[PDB]
């Protein structure tokens, strides 16, 4: 399974991943910081984590909602920009791989934002390879096709936008930011089976397979969560494809995903997740973060393994929008609702 | 000359396998806050469990490499009984080093997450210890029956 | 024979794919040649009624010079990953991963563990150390020198690695020098402890190929 | 004679220690706590590691007899015949022993969060744990006759 | 005397034992997450584990009758007989169990949200078991002829 | 010489991993076809049984090269019945081979619509004629091996 | 003299039934997939199967010629012109079929949606086949040389 | 001497029919798809499903003159030139082919949108002969100085 | 005498075929890519193609010559110079048509964004196919050499 | 004697590493000249420089290829043979830190014009390792003896 | 007499140890050089300490290489081919090991200089495991001429 390969960059990208990620907060931390409510207690108590290196590079004597943004966003170019510049080879081509998995979507909505007047200062957080003064404002203020495909060929190695790019360029994905953002996530979906199927046997991936399935299956039920009510086409671009092929079908998720009262799929494909049928979204998000929760922090202690990576990416992802939602909470001076509930997964 | 390999090539796979079994179950080590309370409390049975693989290898090399002579019976030839016999503990070494990292791995990886299942993981990685002595004592075996 | 130069032009391309399969995409390993091997020897071991055996003649020797460099190619590639450590932290704590340097010292050691033994393992000859099938019979003497050599040689590389291995994850390892980094340490003096014991069993089991006459 | 048919008898415990202990590793990973516990999974998971390791405990009695008779120097009739009863042990003990490290990974996993699928998975690894009987009575068949050399 | 057909007999049943425990694992993986949403098909979907383990009774009645039939001379007449025989039920029930688990995982994931295959999986496999016993009894056919060599 | 009995027992294992292969491959399409409708699975089987019937194109020329076979083994009775049932074998194992991919697209296709089972099983039944066509070379080569010394 | 000529005839049908088995299984893929949509192309659609599995009559033919041709008697170098035209029919075969294969899927995909592009995907899967024979004719020329000796 | 030189015979017409298979395949997959588009377009997108075929009549060519050469006597110098001159021709012809594949692929799709862009993917496909004339002139050659005696 | 020195022979026209081929689908692919684009950049685009397809002359050229002085019988003087002219001309020439052709692909991509790098790309060209020069000069040392025996 | 591979050997290594330095700068010439169109001349030094390490193996394999006789003993064709595959490993070598060395020369004096003395300085600087090895192959091409 | 490859190989994986530890610290500095030109003079010292790994393996070679064509016999070839493989194993493994501790020493000084101090130590003390495997290739070289 694992520990039987030879890997030089994988090591110290294993113990520099590691590094970062045992520094990080926990969830006796957001537990103990979600109590309190006080703009000056976040920020002593915030000071003892990791993240106090950036908090404290640039703080007032009140809270601000545009220092907590830049603190996850100094953060994230120093977690993920600062590893793949002292990294190379399948490890830093497969870590690239995933910023520019995530940089399809993330690049795609500065993209769909850039016609409603936004820029590079005017988004927020998100993963990527690099930061956003190199190619993200030639990328976001870009609108032609013809200047992102130079902007992504310029980029090495190729990534998987160029493809989303020409489908988009013809129109044949959709006029509106729903159809691009499910046909994004299908796209990177794909990508991530793509990458996952190339670099797979290196090692013995048992829970990067098993949370890479629950993703898809999660991110098609919160795809169809999302669209309920809102009138989605059937014949359009709305289903990931997922692994299963005999316990959630496309037509089930079309179906489910119209406001037509049939969230009995969710279900029957439920005792086995931490989601079931309701019609609380609170719930549904609640327990598709304890869903999406499972089988990460057994990345967090096990080394020498590329599920690894993934998962302490996606954590970063979430414990950096748990961080930004539980001190957006408090730095308005109110108690989270939906946030509470998820602060712990 | 023929019968100094499997002697030379005994403790080889006991080396490598408790190099690979003690490098990862030192590599899990580094998780995930806590130094003073549970690591390392009783995760330090597989790193230093795997080192024993070695010794068997090592000890059934140099018994084997005093059992056999130039002035002996070796004009057989019967010289391809030390090959099996040190790949035989060679190999039960590099199984059970192999298991014991990932034993050793999972069950520290597994320790901090409940505190209720560390007995569990120390009595499942007990258990994968026995694994290469059947090797050496076959080894032993063989080598005690022969010249 | 036909053999001394399969086995140095096998032992050149054995190291030649090894270290081109970590490099760029130029050359790559034919792993159909361990089935056809297999099935080469199995196929014509088994018909017709015959021995199939190797003969080694006269040589010997390669497993003194294999076993320091092997020692020395083990622990050179350790300090790599444990070196990158210090600089993937960076500016993360002034920490005792800047003062964690003694896993590098057993890591040269490792390098001179194996190259003492192959140093002092021949004396008043380059030729030959022991007696060698070519001039005399006892060719057994010097014929496990080499599988002696090898093996501490393989030892030492897989404690050099193991060395390098356990410092690299030993560097800090919690965030930061508020936390002791003695824990990886231990683990790393026990991966380290392997390369005396392998050299100091694979010393004393070799027996002595110097002094040949 | 040749001589050849020594590495029978060692070669019997290399793929049932190599399954098993990819047994033992298989069945210790996957999730077994969830929040703070399990429902005394803890228990139940210990019976894998033995199952597994029953086929090793079996193939060091298999080397042993074969060790016991191969001899110092025999003729070539009993060497050809020696040989063979190894490898049928092993290569069964080798795939029972990663269909319990599979079935014991996929049953630790799932047995984790309901603990009634223990019965089957218990079942599975039980059932699956005759592979290395099957082929240790193959090899000991064809060992009882390899004494006495001519 | 020389001969080379002591590993035809451990080399039948090794195909059926990997194979037999390759379709217990696939089919004990299907088992076990068909069993966490309904407990009634769990004790239903676990006689294909047991009916893929029969597989190896033949290979293995096959190896002990190879080994039964084996004399004191060596030739040409007795030789590469047990290697064929064995590897041809070893390569069918190999094949087998390769197809029963694909079957049984198949029908297991097919059968986890509505059940209405079980009887076409357990036809499936019961179709499947008759390329296993016609490999078995070319098998026995020519192990049947593998003794009086001269 | 002596060795070809794993040419002789390589008929029946090649038509035997590619009837397995044929199996899982229709077991796998028919597995997921089931899904859709408890009404097509009785129609779904034919692949199975179409790509089983293969094995005894090479049972029949195993034991019918086998009942040819002399008491004293030699090289004019090794040769010719490897690639003989090597033939068969590898005409009966790319029969299978196609069979399965036939049988899980048709049985893929089937579930949607009903009316795909004539051009799937036409199709998937126009497949015999390798393995036909293998197994009666097979019996033409293993015609000639007579008279072995 | 060896007598091992049997494998150059056998090639050639394992080569062309292997070819024909691929070409037969990406056209039934892409003729099933499109055939799924409507079936009014079938029979239209129907024609790259027969083409693809009429390329082992050569193969059989051949290896029918070749094993006419072999006699009671063989050499040690006559089994060269059948083991060259073996390989270059089932080669020939091989690549005609796997390129008529991926003709079929992408004719069949293309002609799923327009019903206009089968006078060009008829003459490419047409064209196409004469790789096969005239690696039959060159069989068959090789196979001329091997009726004059022994 | 063995008189094997029915391998540079075959071993043209292999490379030959695979690089002209895998051509004919590359230009029919694109054609199938640009006939879609434009439905004139239809009847001048077979070029080069026919200019990349062209080139299978070298190995066939180079392989039924070799064939005559070998006959029934032959030597040990004879029988050398045939497979550099098959495997020389059979990787020019390979490698054109399969240039040609993505050649007429691309060329097809280049050539789709608008039509200026098709005496491009001609000229590249027209251009890429070369090697397989060279290759097969240097085949001719060596086949011409292969046949001496008999 | 051995007769095996056609491999190097055909070695240096077939890795200089397979470059130049690799040059040539390398080149049109992203000339066939960029020439939808600007259709003024076609005439410029088209250099790379016909540039790297040159480099087969110098392998036909030395396989002409080495193959006319070889007959029928000869000697092995000849048979390892001329596999060691025609091995390094084979390996000049494929190192010459990888790197014609990525730098045929880097500049044809290239041209498309900027059209001012139609200089220096094909003064990369230029100065990179000149390395073919030096193994067919070093090919007509070795076939001057070549020609003193038979 | 079967020592022509050896000699073949260092042109071949030769010509492969002249030929990955001229594909790894022209891989990168293309880059650099689309961020800027001002600098058309100035990255041809990396291919430039890349390319005179084939004349070390075309040198080595006429000089080898001239010591050819009618007659000549198998004493010398394995030490001119580990000469030449030395020389061509060392080419080889050469020109595969040239490939990058070019590309990263490029690169980084597109952004900033300061960096090109760097990578020619690294650049000229990387072929102590193809004249070293064919130094140790003239040396061992010059103890040769012992004909016929 | 096989011994002629054994003292190309050390100058062949010295060289290709050296090419790839100085592409990559040419890489390392030319993507280091573009966020300041101050860093430009600190970041040379991987590529030279990389570079100067090449003299042992062409001393090693050249040494190994003089005895070769004048004295040799059936057992004299045998102590090159493991001090080349001993210099080489040693050479390839401390120019990989340079290359990636140089480009993220590089990457460490390139923030602020105090990385410098530890890269510059390692890829200093990095020198012992060639001059270790050099000392055994030149006593295994002076210890030759035995057997005539």
């Amino acid at each position: 399974m694992e520990g039987v390969y030879f890997n030089i960059d994988n090591g110290f990208i294993e113990g520099v991943v590691r590094g970062y990620r045992n520094g990080l907060l926990s969830n006796n931390q957001y537990i103990n910081l979600t109590q309190c409510d006080t703009l000056e207690d976040l920020k002593l108590q915030l000071s003892s984590t990791d993240y106090g290196n950036f908090l404290s590079s640039v703080s007032s004597e009140s809270l601000t909602t545009s220092l907590i943004q830049e603190y996850a966003s100094s953060k994230l170019y120093h977690e993920f920009n600062y590893i793949r510049d002292q990294s190379s080879g399948s490890t830093r081509k497969f870590m690239d791989y995933i910023t520019y998995g995530y940089m399809i979507d993330n690049v795609a909505l500065m993209i769909t934002g850039t016609i409603h007047d936004r820029d590079k200062g005017e988004i927020l957080q998100r993963c990527h390879p690099l930061g956003w003064f190199d190619t993200l404002p030639t990328l976001s203020v870009a609108t032609d096709l013809e200047s992102l495909y130079e902007t992504v060929l310029v980029d090495t190695p190729l990534a998987p936008y160029f493809k989303n790019c020409f489908d988009t360029a013809e129109e044949l994905d959709d006029m509106n930011i729903e159809i691009i953002r499910n046909k994004l996530y299908k796209a990177y979906l794909e990508d991530f089976y793509n990458f996952v199927t190339e670099e797979i046997p290196e090692p013995a991936k048992e829970c990067m397979q098993t949370l890479l399935g629950f993703e898809a299956d999660r991110r098609s039920i919160n795809i169809a969560l999302n669209s309920l009510q809102s009138s989605d086409i059937d014949p359009d671009l709305k289903s990931d494809l997922l692994p299963n092929i005999g316990k959630l079908y496309p037509l089930a998720t079309f179906h489910l995903a119209q406001a037509q009262d049939f969230e009995g799929v969710r279900a029957a494909l439920a005792n086995v997740y931490e989601y079931r049928g309701f019609l609380e979204t609170g719930n549904l998000e609640d327990h598709f973060y304890q869903l999406e929760m499972e089988l990460c922090r057994d990345a967090f202690t096990q080394q020498f393994a590329i599920s690894t990576v993934w998962a302490w990416m996606k954590s970063k992802e979430q414990e950096v929008r748990n961080i930004t939602w539980i001190a957006e909470c408090i730095a308005q001076n109110q108690r989270e609702r939906i946030n509470n509930y998820i602060s712990v997964y | 000359f023929f019968g100094f390999a499997g002697c030379a090539a005994a403790m080889v796979l006991s080396c490598l396998g408790a190099a690979i079994g003690t490098a990862k179950s030192g590599i899990g080590i580094a998780g995930i806050g806590t130094f003073k309370p549970e690591l390392i409390m009783k995760s330090l049975i597989p790193v230093v469990m795997s080192g024993i693989l070695a010794i068997y290898g090592l000890v059934v090399a140099v018994l084997i490499a005093g059992n056999l002579s130039p002035t002996e019976d070796y004009t057989l030839f019967n010289g391809f009984m030390h090959l099996s016999c040190g790949l035989c503990v060679g190999f039960a070494c590099l199984s059970s080093g192999y298991a014991i990292g990932m034993v050793g791995d999972v069950g520290v990886r597994k320790y901090m997450h409940q505190p209720r299942l560390f007995v569990g993981i120390v009595l499942i990685l007990i258990f994968s210890e026995v694994l290469g002595l059947y090797g050496m004592i076959v080894a032993l075996i063989l080598n005690t029956r022969g010249s | 024979m036909n053999k001394e130069s399969k086995d140095d032009d096998m032992s050149l391309g054995k190291f030649s794919f090894s270290h081109f399969l970590y490099y760029l995409v130029l050359i790559v390993v034919i792993v159909y040649g361990l089935y056809k091997l297999f099935t080469g020897h199995g196929s014509d071991i088994n018909f017709g009624k015959f021995l199939l055996r190797t003969s080694p003649y006269m040589w010997a020797n390669l497993g003194i010079a294999l076993c320091v460099g092997l020692s020395v190619v083990g622990a050179a590639w350790g300090i790599f990953i444990t070196g990158s450590s210090m600089i993937g932290a960076g500016v993360r704590a002034p920490r005792i991963t800047t003062k964690n340097l003694i896993s590098i010292i057993f890591c040269e050691v490792v390098a001179i563990y194996g190259l003492i033994i192959a140093i002092v393992f021949s004396s008043k000859l380059t030729v030959a150390t022991a007696e060698n099938m070519y001039s005399k019979s006892n060719l057994y003497t010097g014929y496990s020198l080499f599988w002696a050599g090898i093996t501490v040689g393989a030892s030492n590389l897989i404690c050099g690695i193991a060395v390098g291995i356990t410092g690299a994850t030993a560097a800090i390892s919690d965030a930061a020098d508020s936390a002791l980094f003695v824990k990886i340490l231990v683990i790393e003096i026990f991966g380290s402890i392997l390369g005396l014991l392998g050299l100091i069993v694979g010393l004393l089991m070799a027996g002595k190929a110097s002094e040949f006459q | 004679a040749p001589f050849f048919g020594a590495i029978g008898c060692a070669s019997a415990i290399i793929f049932t220690s190599l399954g098993a202990a990819y047994g033992t590793a298989k069945s210790g990973v996957g999730i077994c706590a969830t929040c703070v516990l399990r429902p005394d999974l803890l228990f139940k998971n210990i019976v894998p590691v033995i199952m597994a390791g029953i086929i090793a405990i079996y193939g060091l009695v298999v080397s042993v007899l074969v060790c016991y008779s191969l001899g110092q120097k025999q003729a070539l009739y009993t060497g050809f015949i020696q040989l063979g009863a190894g490898l049928s042990v092993g290569l069964s003990g080798l795939a029972a022993g990663f269909a319990i490290g599979i079935v014991g990974d996929a049953g630790v996993r799932g047995s984790s969060q309901q603990p009634r699928l223990f019965v089957g998975m218990i079942l599975i690894l039980i059932f699956a744990e005759v592979l290395g009987l099957y082929g240790l009575i193959v090899a000991l068949l064809l060992n009882s006759r390899a004494t006495q050399d001519v």
